[PDB]
């Protein structure tokens, strides 16, 4: 059976050691906390990307960064919105993450260009 | 979050084929939700308004039996 799980929120200061060195259940555990939690679109963007571009990570981690840009995009006014949609129109030709840019983009057009 | 979480994502629907995107309708709170792959058949979740849904998201909820209009 699925299973809810709410994201826990990660203190900024422990991302980027979770993000270096740990299992994939705590990489998505700190991309969804930057997802839900950080309203710096800066810090946060440069963080999930470095995630989904990294090709010694794990399709599903991959994918799930993308989907993260997407619920960034949906909560966060400031974002840079050229520099979101480059970003995900960037990858609709590799089929790791497609899906997830696809479903990122609707999050996109609807919050941030509608 | 939604109030409800693991019952509105059991009761939910897949969008596409091509996405594990789906969506549901809260029965209690009438609240409408997107659910997401994290890893596995774990979820997570947000709380829409409906104007910020897709064609597909509606169609798929309306014909899946889930609102009126």
């Amino acid at each position: 059976t699925m299973r809810y799980q709410e994201p826990a929120r990660i203190p900024n200061a422990e991302i980027d050691h979770v993000l270096a060195s740990g299992n994939p259940e705590a990489i998505a555990d700190a991309c969804l906390s930057i997802a839900y939690y950080e309203d710096d679109w800066e810090w946060a963007f440069k963080r999930l990307k470095s995630v989904a571009f990294d090709l010694n990570r794990p399709d599903s981690l991959r994918s799930l960064a993308v989907t993260c840009v997407g619920h960034l995009a949906r909560r966060i006014h400031d974002l840079d919105v050229a520099m979101a949609e480059e970003f995900l129109l960037s990858l609709g030709g590799d089929q790791a993450v497609a899906s997830a840019a696809s479903d990122a983009l609707d999050d996109l057009r609807i919050f941030r260009m509608s | 979050g939604p109030s409800n979480g693991q019952s509105v994502l059991e009761n939910s629907v897949q969008v596409k084929e091509t996405s594990p995107r789906r969506v549901s309708v809260d029965p209690q709170t009438g609240e409408f939700v997107v659910f997401d792959r994290t890893l596995g058949d774990v979820y997570h979740g947000h709380v829409r308004a409906w104007k910020d849904l897709t064609s597909d998201m509606q169609n798929a909820l309306v014909r899946g039996g889930y609102v009126d209009r």
